[PDB]
RNA sequence: GCUUUACUGCAGGCUGUCGCUGAG
RNA sequence: AUACAGGGUGACAACCCCGUACUCGAGACCAGUACGACGUGCGGUAGUGCCAGAGUAGCGGGGGUUGGAUAUCCCUCGCGA
RNA sequence: GCACGGAGGCGAAGAACCAUGGAUUUCCGAAUGAGAAUCUCUAACAAUUGCUUCGCGCAAUGAGGAACCCCGAGAACUGAAACAUCUCAGUAUCGGGAGGAACAGAAAACGCAAUGUGAUGUCGUUAGUAACCGCGAGUGAACGCGAUACAGCCCAAACC
C-alpha cells in the first residue's frame, strides 16, 4: 500500500537495501509490541510490512540487486 | 578376395582346433582369475563384434562376463508341493546364460545400453560372453546414422525387457510362421505359454 | 508367571519410532528399518500387491 | 527418558494442537476439536 | 534467509531478570548459537553483551537470556520497543 | 606368440622398418591387417610386417601360414606402434605390406633372405 | 500332527559314464 | 423461439437471474505429421565359383512348456555342417 | 480461503478473482560429503559408469506414478464328486525394467498346393473345429476370410 512497485523500482539497489533493513526494523518493533500484549496495534500494517519486504526482495531479484 | 575378418571367423568355427585352441587354453587361465565383468579394450572376435554392430569409435564399449555353468541353482520347496512341483536338480531357468551375462554386464554400466553380445568360450564351469554396450549420451553416437537409434528413450534398459539379440531369440520370436503362435507379439500377451 | 497381565509390566522398551522418511511411527530404532516404508532397507518404497484385493 | 531436539519439537507441536477451537471461530462460523489428546488416556507416536 | 532475533520474550520472569540482573530475554531462531545471538543483539540495540544462555523451549522455539554489561541498562534498552 | 615361430634380432628389425619408411616414400605400402591380407592373396605383396604385441592374436594368426602358401616373405616387429609409425601412420598397425618397395628393393630383398635364413 | 518293510515322489550319500581334459 | 436442455429465484418460471439456439474467439491434441522443396541417384544387358552373420543349422541325453500330436516353444549337458 | 466474530486493513496508483509465464520455495525424503527416528559434524555428483583437457572438467544411472506394458520367479485351496498325471493356472504372489502407450514388424513366411497370398498388432470369424488328455475330468490353436490401420528401411562383407 503506502509502498508501491514503481517507487521500489525507482530506488537504487542501495536504497532498496536501506529500505529493506528499515521495514525489517519496523516489523521487529511491531512483533515486540505484540509480544508485550501491546494493544496500540494496527494489524493491517504488520501484514503490509511482510508484503512490502517481499516486494523489495522480488524487485532486487528482477533488477539483479 | 577373402577379408582378414573371414579368418577370425573361420578359426572360431572350431575353437578346440589349431592355434585358437592353444590361445583359449592360455587365455582362460587369466580369465579365471579375472572378475565377473571386465571391460576389455578390444573384442576377442573382431569379425563377430563388427558383424553385431561394433565400431572402433567413441561411446562403444566391450566387456567379457563370466557365468557359472549348468541348471537352476534351485532351493527345494519349504511347504506343501504336489510331486510334479517337488523338483530341484532338473529344473533349468527359462533365460539362457548368454542373457544373464548381458544383464550382469549392463548393470555394471548403468548408463550404457546393450547392443549385442557373443560367446567367447567356456571351460568346465564357466561360460564367457563378450557384451557390446553403447553410450547413448555421447555425441558421435548421437550423431552416428547407424547407432543413433539406440539413443532413443524407448530403448532405456533394452536387455531387461528382452529387447536384445539373444533376448528375442530366447523369447521364441525367431520364426514368423508355425510355432510362434504363443510367441508373438509377446510371451506375456499370449498368457505365457511358450 | 502369567504371560498375560503380569508380563505386560516389563514393556518399557522403545522400538518403533517416527520414521524420518514416511512420517509413520514404524521406524524400528533397534533395526533402523521402517516396517511401513522400508526406509533403511530399500531405496525404493515398500509396497506389495497383497495390500489390496487381487483385482484392484 | 532423554529426548532429542527434534523429538522435543514434535512433542511441543502436539501440545499446541491440544488447544481448543478459539471462541471467535465459533461466532465466525455460526457453529469441537477432534484431535484432543489427554496425556494419560491417549498415546503419542515414536 | 532466516533472522537471528525473532522478538523480545516479555513475561514476569523476564522482567525480574531485566530489572534486577540487567538481562534481556529473546525468542531466537533455534539454529542460532550463543555467539550469533550475542552479535545479533549488539548490532540491533547498540550494547555490550556479556553473556548468553540458551534454552530450547517446549514451545518449539529457542530462548536466549542475554546479560548486558554494567555499562548498558536493560530496563532502558527494552523501554524503547 | 602362438603365431610367432622365430625371433627377429633387434638390428634386423631396424633394417626392416627403415626399409619400410623408404617404401612408403619411394614405393608402395599397405597399412592395416585387412589390406595386408588382400595383398598376400592378390600376390601383390613382396614383404609383409606383423606386430608381436597384437591382442587379440586372432587378428593376425593367419598371416604366417597364409604368406607361406603364397610364397610371400614376412618379418616380425615387436612394437605395434613402431610398425604403424614406420608405415607413416599416426596410429599403430598390427600388420603392413610393402607392395612393391622403392629405392629399397635391394635392402628389402636381402632382409627377405636374412629372415629365410633365420628359419 | 505323527509313524512305517502303505502308494508316489523329492533332497542327500554311494557308484559308472561324458564335459573341464593334456603328454608317453 | 435457429433459444420449450438444465439450474437459481420466499410454491408448478421459454419471456425474473444464470444459461440454452445461432455466430465468433482462444488453448491443447492431431504433428515437427501431411503437403511443398533441397540434396542424393533409380534401373537394365553380358562376363566373373569376389562377398553375403557358427558352437549356429543339425543330432543325441535330461527337463519345462505348448493344442502341437513323431509334427510347439524354451533351458541345460554332450556332439556338430 | 473453508469461516457469517471482534478489531483493523486493502482497492479508481484498477484490488478481489481467472489464465499464462516468472520469483521465492525451510528440513527429511532416490537423498548423493559424513553421521542421525526429520537433527548434527568438518568442502563434497555418495555409489557405479561413459567421455576425458585424466581435474567430478563434461555427462549418465538411482526414485515416483491409477492401472495398462515388457522380461524374469512362480503356489495352493479347488475340479477330477477320493487321488498322483491332469485341473485351478503360467492364475495369486515375488524380482527387474520402459513408455504415453508398450510389445511386435518387412519372410530361411504361408502351403484354401496354387498360373495362389505377401511386414506387424488388433477386432470379427474360422471353432469349441484340428490337436492334447488316468483318451477321464478337462484343455485348445492356426492358415484363410471380412475389417481397422497401413510403410518401408539400415548395417556386416566383397570393392575402395
Ligand atoms: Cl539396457
Ligand atoms: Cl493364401
Ligand atoms: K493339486
Ligand atoms: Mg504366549
Ligand atoms: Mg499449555
Ligand atoms: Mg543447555
Ligand atoms: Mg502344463
Ligand atoms: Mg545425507
Ligand atoms: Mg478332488
Ligand atoms: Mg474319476
Ligand atoms: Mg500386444
Ligand atoms: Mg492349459
Ligand atoms: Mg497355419
Ligand atoms: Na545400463
Ligand atoms: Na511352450
Ligand atoms: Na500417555
Ligand atoms: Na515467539
Ligand atoms: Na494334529
Ligand atoms: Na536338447
Ligand atoms: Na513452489
Ligand atoms: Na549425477
Ligand atoms: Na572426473
Ligand atoms: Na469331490
Ligand atoms: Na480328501
Ligand atoms: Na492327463
Ligand atoms: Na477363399
Amino acid at each position: 500500500t503506502v509502498l508501491h512497485v514503481q517507487e521500489i523500482r525507482d530506488m537504487t539497489p542501495a536504497e532498496r537495501e536501506a529500505e529493506l533493513d528499515d521495514l525489517k526494523t519496523e516489523l521487529l518493533n511491531a512483533r515486540a509490541v505484540q509480544a508485550a500484549g501491546g494493544a496500540p496495534e494496527n494489524p493491517g500494517r504488520i501484514k503490509e510490512l511482510r508484503k512490502a519486504i517481499a516486494r523489495i526482495k522480488t524487485i532486487q531479484g528482477e533488477e539483479g540487486d | 578376395a577373402r577379408s582378414a575378418y573371414s579368418y577370425i571367423r573361420e578359426a572360431w568355427k572350431r575353437p578346440k582346433e589349431g592355434q585358437i585352441a592353444e590361445l583359449m587354453w592360455h587365455r582362460m587361465q587369466e580369465w579365471r582369475n579375472e572378475p565377473a565383468v571386465v571391460r576389455i579394450e578390444r573384442p576377442t572376435r573382431l569379425d563377430r563384434a563388427r558383424s553385431l554392430g561394433y565400431k572402433a569409435k567413441q561411446g562403444i564399449i566391450v566387456v567379457r562376463v563370466a557365468i557359472r555353468k549348468g541348471s537352476s541353482r534351485r532351493t527345494r520347496f519349504n511347504k506343501g508341493r504336489r510331486s510334479k512341483r517337488m523338483m530341484v536338480n532338473r529344473i533349468t531357468r527359462k533365460k539362457n546364460i548368454q542373457r544373464i551375462a548381458e544383464e550382469r554386464a549392463n548393470r555394471k554400466f548403468p548408463n550404457l545400453r546393450v547392443l549385442n553380445s557373443y560367446s567367447v568360450g567356456e571351460d568346465g564351469r564357466h561360460k564367457w560372453h563378450e557384451v557390446i554396450l553403447i553410450d547413448p549420451d555421447h555425441p558421435a553416437i548421437k550423431s552416428d546414422d547407424q547407432l543413433s537409434w539406440i539413443s532413443r528413450t524407448r530403448h532405456r534398459l533394452r536387455t531387461f525387457r528382452g529387447l536384445t539379440s539373444a533376448g528375442r531369440r530366447c523369447r521364441g520370436l525367431r520364426g514368423q510362421g508355425k510355432g510362434s503362435e504363443k510367441v508373438r507379439p509377446s510371451l506375456r500377451v499370449n498368457g505365457a505359454k511358450a | 508367571t502369567g504371560a498375560g497381565t503380569p508380563s505386560q509390566g516389563k514393556k518399557n522398551t522403545t522400538t518403533h519410532t517416527k520414521c524420518r522418511r514416511c512420517g509413520e511411527k514404524s521406524y524400528h530404532t533397534k533395526k533402523k528399518v521402517c516396517s511401513s516404508c522400508g526406509f533403511g532397507k530399500s531405496a525404493k518404497r515398500r509396497d506389495y500387491e497383497w495390500q489390496s484385493k487381487a483385482g484392484e | 527418558g532423554k529426548k532429542s531436539k527434534a523429538t522435543k519439537k514434535r512433542l511441543a507441536k502436539l501440545d499446541n494442537q491440544n488447544s481448543r477451537v478459539p471462541a471467535w471461530v465459533m461466532l465466525k462460523t455460526d457453529e469441537r476439536n477432534h484431535k484432543r489428546r489427554h496425556w494419560r488416556r491417549n498415546d503419542t507416536d515414536e | 534467509s532466516w533472522d537471528v532475533i525473532k522478538h523480545p520474550h516479555v513475561t514476569e520472569k523476564a522482567m525480574n531478570d531485566m530489572d534486577f540482573q540487567n538481562k534481556l530475554q529473546f525468542a531466537v531462531d533455534d539454529r542460532a548459537s550463543k555467539g550469533e545471538v550475542a552479535d545479533a543483539v549488539e548490532e540491533q540495540y547498540d550494547v555490550t553483551v556479556e553473556q548468553v544462555n540458551t534454552q530450547n523451549t517446549m514451545d518449539g522455539e529457542k530462548k536466549a537470556v542475554v546479560r548486558l554489561s554494567e555499562d548498558d541498562d536493560a530496563q532502558e534498552v527494552a523501554s524503547r520497543i | 606368440p602362438v603365431y610367432v615361430d622365430f625371433d627377429v634380432p633387434a638390428d634386423l628389425e631396424d633394417d626392416a622398418l627403415e626399409a619400410l619408411e623408404v617404401a612408403r616414400d619411394t614405393g608402395a605400402v599397405k597399412k592395416g591387417t585387412n589390406e595386408t591380407t588382400k595383398s598376400i592373396e592378390r600376390g601383390s605383396a613382396e614383404l609383409v610386417f606383423v606386430a608381436e604385441d597384437v591382442q587379440p592374436e586372432e587378428i593376425v594368426m593367419h598371416i604366417p601360414e597364409l604368406a607361406d602358401e603364397k610364397g610371400v616373405p614376412f618379418i616380425f616387429v615387436e612394437q605395434q606402434d613402431d610398425l604403424g609409425h614406420a608405415a607413416g601412420l599416426e596410429v599403430g598397425s598390427a600388420a603392413a605390406a610393402v607392395t612393391d618397395a622403392g629405392a629399397a628393393a635391394t635392402v628389402l630383398e636381402e632382409i627377405a633372405d636374412k629372415v629365410e635364413e633365420l628359419r
